[PDB]
């Protein structure tokens, strides 16, 4: 298990770590989060108490570097930093872990939720969507736009998700206009999976990362991307059987984790009704259909 | 976006545009079978593609052979229409290609948009106007070429005959829509109005009779009376 220590916590803030959250009071003796499970990506996130504007946070993997958080009072936010040298870092942290002022990552032993939400997510692929090569961790916030949103404005501060557009020449082969528009299999299997993603694991990783950025930051472009990637599969008549069974598992845990009270803003009624009741795969997502009907029957 | 009664003069400006009406593409008769079931029989159809400024009508005749062995024909018909309009645009010299294509039915928007992705500068638009172009097959010379066709064919007409020598395209379109609305509402009475007088004939190279300016006023009045008459009969007014 690894630790993200804090220099201090000078402003009152709600801190998220993966699907957990806790409040820190202005100048409370908080020195970070400890017992973070090795083996998974993680996200540490923030929403200031005095200004719920800009949710922001950092995607990291403790296997890649020694990471701490210090509040920068000029830019007004908690920043992730990297200590390159292990001995210096180990000396500062053990002090605080002896003085007991860290929240323990509260992993229940039965619980596979975080693994189920990040099964296909890798730091290396995160760092390609979020471009800032000099850090091993990736900053994301509420207001960051995606490359597709920019085409429809700073490109350095953007989320470089794979663009999906059903009415684009990339999606439609000349001579196959009706075929490719009504059955997205070409676009899914040849353009996206064979061409861009190389395999379904990479496609699912981006889908999972988009969902998590929508849920944890309220990032609108991320929500758009998550739904586009779902609709592309459901709108394809020809999908490998293992991909459909894994999608059902991925979506089930996403719907299970979504706060009930954010359903009006995180779920697109049109896409979900199309996917579950009209699409080619309307009968291929049994676990997701069952949780959706029992948890959010209003949306349907 | 959509085209309506506010921006109606736009139809007659100098930006090339085309209306596309797909109503008469897929046409059938419905009949009982020997076993007492019901069957359809397709008949020849057409795409109605019109430049409202010039009167140029690109009538693409849809021969029943294009449906053979195909499924979901009502859906296919929209995509076949889009395919054929796309092919027409590509066949026209650049300086003749439309800047806008207005579809009379919103179901044609996605099919035409997808077939025209190669032409991102051609706007594909719906319209709030209720246009009576489904009645084109009430024009005898158009109906005749469609039903006689034994193979796919494209035929070019001017649907305004020579009217633009004497009237504006705004007035020509208004006359056309009044004539077609009357033919749609009561075809027999409309043709009686148009053909009752043998001293007025249809030139071999025209679709409508050779009415003088004052005679067109009379005919137009009789058409409006027909429409009002049928309205009264329909709603018991
Ligand atoms: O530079 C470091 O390695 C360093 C400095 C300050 C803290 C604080 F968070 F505990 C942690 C690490």
């Amino acid at each position: 298990m690894n630790t993200v220590p804090f220099t201090s916590a000078p402003i009152e803030v709600t801190i998220g770590i993966d699907q957990y959250s806790f409040n820190v009071k202005e100048n409370q003796p908080f020195h970070g989060i400890k017992d973070i499970p090795i083996g998974h990506v993680h996200v540490i996130h923030f929403q200031h108490a005095d200004n719920s504007s800009m949710r922001y946070g950092y995607w990291f993997d403790c296997r890649m570097g020694n990471f701490y958080i210090q509040y920068d009072p000029k830019d007004g936010l908690y920043k992730m930093m990297e200590e390159r040298d292990g001995a210096k870092f180990e000396n500062i942290v053990h002090n605080f872990k002896e003085r007991q002022m860290m929240v323990s990552y509260p992993k229940i032993d039965e619980d596979d939720t975080w693994y189920n939400l990040t099964e296909f997510v890798q730091m290396d692929k995160i760092r390609k969507i979020v471009r800032k090569d000099e850090n091993q961790f990736s900053y994301v916030d509420s207001s960051m736009t995606t490359v597709q949103e920019n085409e429809l404005s700073d490109p350095a501060h953007s989320l470089n998700y794979t663009v999906i557009n059903f009415k684009s020449r990339e999606a439609i082969r000349p001579g196959h206009e009706m075929e490719d528009f009504l059955d997205k299999s070409y676009y899914l299997n040849t353009v996206m999976l064979q061409g861009i993603f190389k395999n379904s694991s990479n496609y699912f990783g981006e889908l999972q990362f988009a969902f998590l950025n929508a849920m944890f930051f309220g990032n609108y472009g991320s929500s758009l991307q998550w739904h586009a990637m779902i609709e592309l599969i459901c709108s394809s008549a020809t999908v490998p059987k293992h991909m459909l069974d894994k999608l059902d598992e991925i979506l089930y845990y996403q719907i299970k984790t979504l706060p009930e009270q954010y359903s009006d803003i995180l779920l697109n009624e049109r896409v979900w009704n199309i996917c579950l009741y009209s699409s080619f795969q309307k009968n291929s997502l049994h676990n997701t259909e069952k949780i959706m009907e029992n948890k959010y029957p209003e949306l349907l | 976006g959509a085209m309506n009664s506010s921006n109606y003069a736009e139809l007659f400006n100098n930006d090339i545009k085309l209306f596309v009406d797909d109503t008469n593409v897929y046409r059938v008769t419905v009949h009982k079978t020997f076993e007492g079931n019901v069957a359809t029989k397709a008949i020849n159809g057409c795409i109605f593609t019109l430049n409202p400024k010039t009167g140029h009508l690109f009538l693409k005749i849809i021969h029943t052979s294009v449906w053979a062995g195909q499924k979901r024909l009502s859906q296919l018909a929209k995509w076949k229409t889009a395919e054929e309009v796309s092919a027409l645009v590509r066949s026209l010299p650049k300086e003749e290609q439309p800047k806008q294509i207005i579809v009379t039915r919103k179901a044609m928007l996605d099919p035409l948009e997808v077939h025209m992705l190669d032409f991102p500068n051609i706007a594909i638009r719906p319209t709030e106007l209720r246009l009576p172009f489904s009645a084109a097959m009430s024009i005898d010379k158009l109906s005749d070429v469609v039903m006689k066709a034994t193979e796919p064919q494209m035929v070019l007409f001017n649907i305004y005959d020579d009217w633009l020598d004497r009237i504006s395209s705004y007035t020509a379109f208004s006359r056309l829509t009044l004539l077609l609305r009357a033919l749609k509402t009561n075809e027999e009475s409309a043709k009686m109005i148009l053909l009752s007088d043998p001293t007025i004939t249809i030139k071999s190279y025209h679709l409508w009779p050779s009415f003088t300016d004052e005679q067109w006023i009379t005919i137009e009045s009789q058409m409006r009376d027909l429409i009002l008459t049928e309205y009264g009969r329909k709603y018991n007014v």
